[PDB]
This record gives C-alpha cells, structure tokens and sequence, in this order.
C-alpha cells in the first residue's frame, strides 16, 4: 500500500543496469552501417528538413539548435551546440559535415563564440549521406512523444566510418577509431566486391594506413597491421 | 492587517492578508527580523510565515506590555506594508515622446 | 570488435539493401502511374456519351456510379494497349475482372474518379500525343526495372 | 433460416469462448444468473415485483416474473414472431440466445391481453410455431432448460449458496423487489425482501460483531446523471470493510470512489476533533489509519457511461466520481456528527485510544532546533525548513535542482514537511578519498542538514533531526544513476540509519495521457502499454461469421494478451531464422516427433510451406525447399533456402527445434488460432463497421482507431510540473506510494557494491554482458 | 506575431519554450536571448499582469522570489484573449515593414 | 467589357478561367449551387456599401 519494503541489492541492480544499458545502447557508441551517432543523425534530419541546403543563405545557430531541441533531441541545449561546433572544424574532422561562418575556435585553445552570433549550412558532401530518403529505403521511429518521424539509419553513399573515425566513453567499454584517405578505401571496396575472398594483406595493398588532418609523421609500422588483424594496436605519431 | 484579541489570556497578535503591489514577501519578513533584532522596533515576540494554498497569512505576536495599533503604525511608518506609487504618463504619439 | 573485412562486408550489404528497396519503390510507382494513364486515354475516344451520359447526370454519385456500368469499346488506343506485354504494366492488387477482357474495356471507381476530374483544356490533341509518349516512358522504365 | 443454423453451430463449436470454463462449473451458474438478470431488468416495472426461482429434481431450473410479458407480434419483413427473433437472432452487430444454443430443451410460456402462449425449442431449433392453449387473466413469463450434458462435464449439478448469495446481494441492492429461492431435491426455501436498502446490508453484515454505537449513517442523492449512497457504522474490532459497486458490479480494487470517500471523512473527523478541542486536551494527533479501524461501509454509484481498466471490471477509472463522492459526503458528514453527541463522543474516544496507543512504540526523541527567521542556527541557506520540533514527526525530501526544487516548496505541507535542493550529479565515494570527500561542498551540506556528524568517531546515530529520508529524483534514467550513487554513499557511510529504516523511495509518474475528459498518469513504459491495450478494446466486438453472437470480452482479452506475447518472444528470436517463416508457422498444422522417420509427409507440409510463403511474397524474395536423410536414427530433417537481395541462405529445421519450447509456445497458440475466423466475419467498435479477414488485420484497425484524439505529455524533471499535480500525486500522504529499505544479506550486498562501484573494470563488464546480453533468451516458454 | 505565425493557438498542445525563441531570435529580433526569455516569464505570471496574455506549462516563479525554471523544462501557449489583439490581421488594416 | 446589348464579351482572365472548368461541373446539381452564391454575394455588396 503506502509503504513497501524492497531489499536494496534488488534496487541497485534494477537502477544500475537501466542506466548502463541505456548509456551503451544510445548515448555513446556509434553504428557500423552510417558511423553515426544518434544526436548526430537527428541534428541533420533537422537541418535537412529546413532545406538549409549547401547553395543557400545560412541560418542562425540558435533557430536549428531550438528545433533540434523542442522536436527531437530531449536534451540541453549547450551539449548540442557543442557537438554541433566540432563537426565544423577542419582541424577535427577529415572530411567536414557543416560548412560555418564566424569564430569556430582555433588550434591554438581559442573557443568558438557564442550562439547568437555564428551561422551554419550544411556541407555538399553531407547531402550524399542522406541520398533518396524519401523513397521507403530505411525505417522510421516515434520521437519522445510520439508526434513526429525519424530515421533509424541514413541511406549513406560514403563510409562514413573509416573516413572519419569516432571516440566516445561509455560505462565497461570505449572506442577509438582514426580516420582515413576516401580513394583508398573505394578502391579497397572495389577489391572487396571483385574477390569477396581477399585476405587481409590483400587489402593492405589499397590502405597503407590511417591519415590525419594535421598531416605529420607516423613512425613504424607494426601496430597498424595487429589492428587490421585483430582490431587492436598502438601506433607512434611524430612531429615535423 | 488587522488585530484579533484573545478570549482568555487577552493576548493580541497581528494577521496580514495582503500585501501591496510589487512587493517582495521575503524580504519584508527579513527587514522585519532585522529591524527586531537591531532593537529599533519594540512589542514583538514571535514572527513567522503559514501561508497555504487557501492564501497569504503572516502571524505577528507582541509582548505582554505594548499595543498592537502602535507596533502596527510604526511598522506602516518603517516597513514596506505602505509604499508609495508615482504616475507618470508617458507614451509614443505620430512617433513622438508626449 | 571488428576489424576492416567485417566492416567493408557491413557497408556492402547495406548498399545491397537499399538498392533493391528503391527499385520495388520505383516500380510500384511507375505501375500506378500507367494504370492511371490508361484509363485517362480510353475517355478520349468516347467524349460524345460520356458527355451526355454526364449532363443527364443530377448528381456526381450517379455519374461516378453510372459510368461503371457497361464496357467501353477500344476505338483507336487497340494499337497502343496491344504494345503492353502480358501484365508487365498491370498493378498486382488489380481484380482478374477489371481491365481489357474482349475488345473491351471495364473501369474501376477510381479510375471512374479520374476522369471526373478532367480539364476541358485537355481536348487538345496536343495532351493526346503527350499521354502517348508519357505511356512509352513508363514501359521503357518498367522493363529496365524489371 | 439457414443462417440461425450456422449460428448455433459457430456457438457449439467453442463453448469456451462465450459462456466462460465448462469444467469448473462457473458457466453452468452464469447462464441462470444471466437469465435472471434480464428478468429482474424486465420485471421491474410490475405490480408486486417477485421473482421465483426453483430448483426440480429432474437437474433443472425454472425463473418466474410478473411484468408484462415479451411480445407476440409479427414482424413484417421477417414473418415469424417477435419471441422467436429475441430467442433467435443476434439483434444486429454488437443474451438469452447463447443459454438456449447451449441448452438440450428450452421451454417457453408467454402470457398476455388474457391468453396463453407456449413454445418448445430442441438444440436452439423451434419444433412448432407459437400456439394459443388457453385464455388466463394475469402477466408474466417462464422459461425453463434442461443444461446440456455433451458440454459440460465434471460438476453437473447446481448448488444452493452460490445462487443465494447473490439474489440477497441483488435485493439489497434494488430496493422494493422480492426474490424467492425454492428447492425440491430435499426441501429449502428463501425470501429476500428489505425495503431500507443499504441500511439492511450494513446491519446485516455488521451481526457478529459488537457495535458500539446505536445510529447509522446514511445517505442518498443524485447531482447529475449521477447518484451516490453510503451507509457506515463502528465496531469494537481492529479491521477495515469497504465495499464498492458499480451498476451492481461489484469492484475489488477500488478505484474513483473510494478515494473521494477516504479523504472526506479524513478531513471531516480532523475538522470536528480540531474544533472541539478535544486534541488540545490530549496530546496526540490522529491520522487517517486510526479512523478507519472497526468499520464498515458501502458504496454505490450509477453512471451512463463507466470506464475501466480491463475487461474483468475490478476498478474503475472514471474521473468524474471522485468529486462527486467527496463533496456531499464532506456536506452530510459534519450535518450528521453535529446532531448526535454521544456517537460522536465514542467514536472520538476510540480514535484518542488508537492514536495514544501508536504512539507508544516509538524511542526516545529529545528535541530540535529549526531554522527561522528569528535563527538561522548554522544551517545551510538553501534549506527549507518546517515548524515541527518533534524528530519523529519530520520528513526531509532531496531533489536534484533549484527548478524542482521550487516547484516542490510551491505545493509541499510547511507544517512537517522540509526541502534540500542539490547540485548535479554528486561525488562517488567508493572510488574517491575520505579527503576528498570532506573537501566536497554537496556532500558537506548534506551533513550538515542531517546534523549525526561524520568520520565515525563523533558520529552518533542518535542526533538524527529527521526520522523519514525520502529520495525524489526525476523519472528518467540519470534519477536512477543519482538514486544508485545517494544509496552507495548512504549504506558506506552511515550504515545504522539504513538498518533502522529511516531512507524511503519516492515513485513520480513519468507520462500523462488526456482522451476526451478522461485523465490518467502513467508511470513508465509498461503502464503505456496497458493502457493502450485497455482502450483499444473498449466497446469492442467480434463475430466469426455472418450472423454470430459476439465473442466475450475476457476471452478476446486472453487471446490478445497470449499473441503479444508469442509475437515478442518471435521478436526476440529474429538472429537466428526469418520473421517472416516463424510468423507463418501459427497457420500450418503441427508436425508431431513420430511424423519424422516415416518420410512422404515432411515433403508435403514443407512443399505446403514454401508455396504460401511464395504466394503472398512483396519483397523480391524467392523461397525454395530441400528434404535431409539421417542415416543415424532414419529421420528426415526438413530445409528451407530463400535469396534475399541476391544472397542465398539456408535455414535447417533439425530435431532440437521441433521438441523445443518455442515450436510448443507456437503451435500452442496456433490451436486456438486456426480456423477460428469463417468468410464473412466482420469487426466493429461503437459505430464504426469494418469487415476483415485475419486476426491481425483486426487487431491493427483497433488499435488505429483507439488513437484519435489521444494527447500524450512527458515530464522532462519535476520543473514542468505544476505544484498541485505534484502535491496530488506523490506529497500527499493520503494518496501516495513508497518504499522502505532494508537490508536482506550483508555480505552478497557488500560484493555488490564492490563489484558495481568500485575501480576495476573487467568484473563490471563480466558482470553487465552475463545480465544484460545473456539470459535474455528465456527459453522457458512457461 | 512569431507566436500567431507558428500557429500556437489557445486551444492545442504546448510548444517547448526555447522554439519559440530560437524562432524570435533568428527571425525578427537581433539582440540576445536571455532577455526574450524573461520578458516570455513575465507575460504569464497572474501576479504581474491584470490580465495575462501567454498560458504556461510548469514552475514560473512565486510572489516569494523564487526564479522561474529553465527555457528547456517550460512550455507556452498563447492565451484566448490574446487572439483579440490581432484581429483581422490578414484583411490590409495595418502597415507592415521589413 | 461585359453585357453591352443582348451579348456578352470576355476578357482573358474569364477565357482562363473557363478552361479550368471540370467536366462534374456539368452535373445538373452543380449548376444550381452558382445562383444561390450570386444572391449572397449581392447582399453582401449591398450590405457593405
Ligand atoms: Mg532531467
């Protein structure tokens, strides 16, 4: 009735499982068909929506991050302008996603300015990611409340994957992946669709490795092919 | 604010139903617990908040020797329990101050 | 955990699947289409009855209700429903009794619907030709997606 | 008339599903009560208003009126008469037709405008038309059957006290009616006759035991389109005796209209005893359990229209009784304690010695000092405090920030009640230093609101200001995380006051839904579920053919219930074989273990298989069968290849999954499914008419229908809640819900804890993949 | 006006807050939005204005200084006699402007 | 433009307009709904000058 005694151990596990289980399922880890993490599928359903195109005006960062906000992400706001911003810097990604315009931080430490002073567009090669969407080619889910439609997986074109890597922090598991060279790794397809039986040092012959944004100097290469191999490895990366 | 009189003990206390407009009820209960403490107002006792969903409702009690219409001017005459409100009339006409 | 085959594997099955929905997407739109453009050309070659038929008509219900009541001879569009092979351009959820059964057309409500809403500026001979080239189309890309 | 055929026969077929289970002997009863229902709802509008019910020797039951009779015309467009089409014909989509399918003989006497009418029915088939035998001068109606005996089995034979029971209820509950219980097996006769109504039946109930006050409370009115009664009196026991019905429907659980009850006499007995002076005399407060000791009450209600939670009734849920209830019992309560002193002075009496003798099974609590505004008393400045000095007497509440924080202090009781915001998510202290710990600011407030010390050496268990900690953290998943992080810190560090029992859990609702100006909260994603099903099927019927009675509505439920089920163990089981062959296999016939070393069958039912399959493909997919040879134990194991997007698979069906739980789960729920739905078989809800041609075809409509104009709101945290709904749904300790903490083993809680919060990784991970991914794949199936 | 252009009547479902002023800011009023969002507060609290003209959803603050809660927990509506301040709007009665 | 003497002359916005006519308008009901919203139509005219 109003009270009800319950043991503590069946209350813990109960709790902790609910919290862990949503944080690896939904939070932090990212898929193996697009590369994409959740908040980062919805932020571009919602800029594709508004037809922010990539030949258009731009709009403001508070407007996208207010839709974002009050149609499908039940979230803060300050998170996804963070994520937004990251996405926008060359520095961060190999292959950028928004194209912006105004003060998006620096190498340096500088930060990005406020929300209410930068403008944002999607990028043209975010427009392959999202090609023929609209002819019934993946499956859509309820929002929150249930009001609104959005898709489980994005129709990509690109590995978004390989080319631009992914990092996240989760509870009993992490990730780490480092981006590559886009003609590699279509070559690499090609050569995966001709054989379907290549090995691995097969492969090897079209990716060599990983490639950064920053260029510099990988030294060794042991570490590359164990993580080719297996799926972990440590490399060395030195200045010039 | 009124003064309601004991039957038995003949003890008076003070009840405030309103109060007046843009008035913060918080701060006028500290400057009050304030003003009793540094001893500029005399003939309290108790002072505390029951206000609930039926309405608003201060309780102020006063000693054993002092008048409650007293207590109650000089707090009118100290307090925010009377403000004063100044019109001035001003609006935009064919875009013009007037 | 994973390592590069798995992945590449992953991306071209997931290629694979998309592919084949939009073509069944495509497919089942292009196979509508014609059904609808059929009927828009059999009502051409009967203007005079079904004018009349229409006029005599006190409401839309009993127009839309008696213009499915008998069959609608062919005329001059023989030549052009003979180039569709077997049920290449028939919708699958299409009853057996509809359709062309012996030099004869039968309607169905909605393409009876359809022809309702037609403009009187479509009488030109120009749209004629156009439904015409339009029916080509549609049996060219029909083919390739099959 | 054929069809009247195919209805009986679709009736006879399943006997289960419409008239409830035929071996317990629960259907044998309900078909006589249904009888009497429609007779005691003809009846009364007769003269004297009797009813006899008998009992023959020869196992069969006979029930009499005295109203006007049915009538005997003819219907124009039928032909036939108007009796034959009440006892025939399903009277459109959407109850005596079903007891006279079931019945081996059925006899009917009419009689009329002075003349006698008589008709014999055999199987549900009329032997002759309605004849003329005699001129009479009175009304009424008789109808008498002979129970079935290829249908029920077991118990056969009817008993007296499950008839008597709820003919007295029924006279009770309908002022002004006669029932009479004859019986000729060995001699037994009955007269239920009272003309007081409830008062009888609180008088009656209310025997055995002593009362101890000589007047009875009673009451009896109606404000629109609804009417209330109530009758209640004490008893020198220790028990609590409601009783609820609705349009004489009884409701175990309660519901709307018991809560309005609750709360008016809560609040008219504080009301009395406050204004009499009768607590400031003694010292001791009543609560709401100390009045409700010793009594016993009734309560009905009549609504046009009711709602429930389920098919089964059991609770009502319609919004607009509770006010109704509360408010003329708070008018009428006062009015009735004002006029008579002496009960009011017993009752009040005993309350005072309840009251008095809860109090004395408490410790020793010296006083504390609260924060005012006079004194601050060192304590923190976002605390909220209350006016109770009496630790025992005191609650505390925790919340997770300045929003809730408000909207709890707008809507809390400032009497017994305090508030303490926090900041985030708060330190783990089984991975910090004690140092550390100190040096935080959250934790070092908190310490200081609860005023025991710390560190184990100064610690005194004893100087606890509040004697109930309740935790109130939002309804999403972080609240968990905070709630598991506060229990961590509480059992390390002060372990005496959860072995005690003085931390509780607060149970907020998550979701609100609003159809019409129908209100309900729901609590998480299960409720929501429930909830959905509930109101799909409100006013829902389904008839198997043409001209068909409808099927019950707990039957319809069950099997609902059952394919959920079935269809989320299919869900959970898609890794290994296609949905699509596991969804058709509830439609083909079993394939037994013996009809697998004889070969020439497998072949058929796979071939069978994979053409259905075929047939109704829409997705470019191509299926194709293979037979397997056992050169062990001779069998044949069937396979089944498919090419999806241009790759072939192959899915072999081996031993282990025919003698497996889910192919029994599967073809358990195929025996009830097939062949149930004939040709013409049509679905309706309200006024809405749909024909269909699968169960699943159905189910979808309902549910698609059931969400016009349905509203659904989500709390983010207990800042988008107004102070009232808080109040009303989780503060209020009259209609609230909690939990208290205890401690079952000590050494599996501390592994716990160990292994959950501690540093090392590998066991949680161990830990979360044996729970989480594993053990999930119950395949139980029972 | 941004309010009636998003179609927010009086008799629907809320709308969360920090839309509305994302809409306001990125639409019509260059200046920051912290200062959209208390001037949103104040329009709706039944001890600031005679007669209230947006409808709320949660905690907007007390006569006793408690602060409103965040712009991403609130939700808004427009209230029913708002609707008579525009009128006609769509019949050429006012000016407009870019 | 309009009725000078027994006849009617069009203008191009008119002939447009007759082009976009549909062939239900022709339906004998159809034709009876036009001369009841004449008559609303010059109440209203009349009403607001
Ligand atoms: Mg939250």
């Amino acid at each position: 009735r109003e009270i009800t005694p319950v043991n503590i151990e069946e209350e813990l596990k109960s709790s902790y499982l609910d919290y862990a289980m949503s944080v690896i399922v939904g939070r932090a880890l990212p898929d193996v068909r697009d590369g994409l993490k959740p908040v980062h599928r919805r932020v571009l359903y919602a800029m594709n929506v508004l037809g922010n195109d990539w030949n258009k005006a731009y709009k403001k960062s508070a407007r996208v991050v207010g839709d974002v906000i009050g149609k499908y992400h039940p979230h803060g706001d300050s998170a996804v302008y963070d994520t937004i911003v990251r996405m926008a810097q060359p520095f961060s990604l190999r292959y950028m996603l928004v194209d912006g315009q105004g003060n998006f931080g620096s190498i340096d430490g500088d930060s990005a300015a406020a929300m209410r002073y930068t403008e944002i567009r999607l990028a043209k090669i975010a427009h392959e990611l999202m090609a023929d969407l609209e002819k019934e080619t993946v499956d859509f889910v309820d929002n929150y409340d249930g009001t609104e439609k959005i898709p489980d997986v994005m129709p990509t074109k690109i590995p978004n994957l390989l080319v631009n890597g992914s990092s996240g922090i989760a509870v009993g598991m992490a990730t780490n992946i480092p981006p590559h060279n886009l003609t590699e790794v279509i070559n690499g397809c090609l050569a995966y669709i001709d054989d379907e039986d290549i090995s691995i040092e097969g492969l090897m012959e079209h990716i060599p490795g990983p490639d950064f944004p920053t260029a510099a100097i990988i030294n060794g290469r042991r570490g590359i092919e164990e993580a080719y191999r297996t799926g972990r490895g440590k490399v060395y990366i030195r200045a010039r | 604010a009124e003064v309601e009189v004991d039957a038995k003990t003949g003890r008076e206390t003070i009840i405030v139903h309103e109060i007046p407009y843009q008035v913060n009820k918080a701060r006028l209960i500290e400057k009050i617990a304030e003003l009793v403490k540094e001893k500029r107002v005399e003939g309290i006792s108790a002072l505390r908040d029951e206000s609930d969903k039926d309405g608003m409702r201060i309780v102020i009690e006063v000693k054993r020797d002092a008048v409650g219409e007293v207590v109650l001017n000089n707090l009118y005459s100290q307090t925010q329990l009377q403000v004063s409100f100044g019109i001035n009339m001003v609006a935009l006409h064919h875009g013009q101050p007037k | 955990i994973m390592n590069l085959k798995d992945i590449i594997a992953a991306f071209v099955r997931h290629r694979r699947e998309v592919v084949t929905r939009r073509t069944i997407f495509e497919l089942r739109k292009a196979r509508d289409r014609a059904h609808i453009l059929e009927a828009l050309a059999v009502a051409l070659a009967n203007i005079d009855p079904i004018i009349e038929l229409i006029r005599h008509a006190p409401t839309p219900a009993e127009a839309k209700t008696a213009l499915v009541a008998n069959p609608w001879q062919l005329g001059n569009v023989a030549a052009m429903l003979e180039r569709a092979g077997d049920d290449a351009a028939r919708p699958e959820w299409l009853e057996p009794e509809f359709g062309v059964r012996d030099g004869l057309y039968y309607l169905t409500e909605q393409q009876a619907q359809a022809i309702l809403d037609l403009r009187l500026q479509k009488l030109t001979g120009l749209e004629h030709e156009k439904l015409l080239d339009e029916y080509k189309e549609l049996l060219d890309q029909i083919a390739e997606l099959l | 008339s054929i069809k009247v055929l195919k209805g009986l026969d679709a009736v006879r077929k399943r006997p289960g599903m419409y008239i409830g289970d035929t071996d317990d002997g629960t259907g044998l009863h309900h078909m006589v009560f249904e009888v009497v229902d429609n007779a005691i709802d003809e009846a009364l509008a007769g003269h004297c208003k009797e009813i006899i019910v008998t009992i023959h020797a020869d196992n069969s039951v006979s029930v009499q009126d005295d109203g006007r009779g049915i009538p005997t015309g003819i219907h124009p467009e039928e032909g036939v008469s108007a009796a034959e089409v009440i006892m025939t014909v399903l009277h459109a989509g959407g109850g005596v037709s079903v007891v006279n399918a079931l019945s081996q003989k059925l006899e009917l006497v009419i009689q009329r405008e002075g003349k006698i009418h008589r008709q014999i029915y055999e199987h549900g088939v009329p032997q002759a038309p309605l004849a003329v035998t005699g001129e009479t001068e009175k009304t009424g109606t008789m109808v008498r059957f002979w129970p079935s005996l290829e249908t029920f089995t077991n118990v056969t034979e009817f008993e007296y006290e499950i008839l008597a029971k709820r003919l007295r209820e029924l006279s009770f509950l309908n002022s002004g009616v006669s029932i009479r219980l004859r019986d000729k097996r060995d001699g037994k006769e009955d007269h239920f006759h009272y003309e007081g109504g409830i008062k009888a039946f609180v008088e009656y109930l209310n025997k055995n035991k002593t009362p101890i006050h000589p007047n009875i409370f009673y009451f009896s009115t109606e404000k629109d389109g609804i009417g209330v009664e109530v009758a209640l009196q004490w008893n020198d026991g220790f028990q609590e005796n409601i009783y609820c019905f609705t349009n004489n429907i009884p409701q175990r659980d309660g519901g709307t209209h018991l809560a309005g009850f609750r709360a008016a006499m809560t609040r008219t007995l504080n009301a009395y005893m406050d204004k009499e002076g009768y607590s400031k005399k003694a010292k001791v407060s009543a609560t709401g359990d100390d009045a409700r000791e010793g009594l016993i009450a009734v309560v009905s209600v009549k609504v046009p229209d009711p709602k429930f939670s389920s098919q089964t009734k059991d609770k009502l849920v319609s919004s607009e009784v509770k006010s109704a209830v509360e408010q003329q019992m708070n008018e009428l309560l006062a009015e009735y304690l004002l006029e008579n002193p002496t009960d009011a002075k017993i009752v009040v009496g005993k309350i005072i010695d309840a009251a008095r003798a809860r109090e004395a099974a408490r410790r020793a609590r010296e006083m504390t000092r609260r924060k005012g505004a006079l004194d601050l008393a060192g304590l923190p400045g976002k605390l909220a405090d209350c006016q109770e000095r009496d630790p025992a007497l005191s609650e505390l509440y925790l919340v997770e920030g300045d929003s809730a924080g408000g909207s709890a202090k707008q809507g809390r009781n400032r009497k017994n009640q305090a508030i303490l915001p926090l900041k985030g998510k708060i330190l783990n202290v089984e991975k910090a230093r004690f140092d550390k710990m100190l040096s935080s600011q959250e934790v070092a407030t908190l310490i200081t609101a609860l005023g025991c010390g710390i560190g184990r050496d100064e610690y005194n268990p004893d100087k606890l200001r509040y004697h109930s900690i309740i935790i109130m953290t939002d309804a999403d998943v972080d609240g968990s995380h905070i709630r598991t992080l506060l229990l961590t810190f509480f059992y390390r560090q002060m372990p005496e006051i959860v072995e005690r029992g003085h931390v509780y859990i607060a149970q907020p609702p998550l979701y609100k839904v609003k159809k019409g100006k129908q209100e309900q909260y729901i609590k998480d994603d299960e409720a929501m579920d429930q909830y959905q099903i509930s109101i799909a099927l409100d006013g829902a019927t389904l008839h198997t053919n043409a001209s068909a009675p409808a099927l019950a509505g707990e039957a319809l439920e069950k099997l609902v219930s059952e394919y959920n089920a079935t269809q989320k163990m299919i869900n959970r089981m898609e890794r290994r074989y296609p949905k699509a062959m596991l969804k058709e296999l509830i439609y083909q016939p079993t394939l037994t273990e013996a009809d697998l070393s004889d070969e020439q069958t497998v072949t058929r039912w796979v071939n069978a298989l994979v053409s259905e399959l075929n047939d109704k493909e829409q997705h470019g997919s191509q299926w194709k069968f293979d037979v397997h040879t056992n050169a062990e134990q001779n069998l044949f194991e069937p396979i089944v290849r498919v090419r999806t997007h241009g790759v072939d698979t192959d899915y072999p069906l081996d031993h282990e999954f025919i003698t497996g739980g889910e192919y029994r789960r599967i073809c358990t729920l195929g025996e009830k499914l097939r062949g149930l739905l004939e040709e013409d078989a049509f679905i309706e809800r309200g006024e809405r008419r749909q024909p269909v041609a699968s169960f699943e075809q159905a189910l979808d409509w309902l549910v698609k229908e059931s969400r016009r104009g349905l509203s659904i709101q989500r709390y983010k945290g207990l800042g988008e809640m107004n102070p009232e709904q808080l109040w009303e749904t989780t503060m209020d300790p009259e209609s609230r819900r909690m939990l208290r903490v205890t401690v079952k083993d000590a050494i599996a809680a501390d592994q716990l804890f160990t292994t959950l919060m501690g540093d090392a990784v590998e066991p949680r991970r161990a830990f979360i993949e044996e729970n989480a991914l594993k053990a999930a794949n119950i395949d139980i199936e029972n």
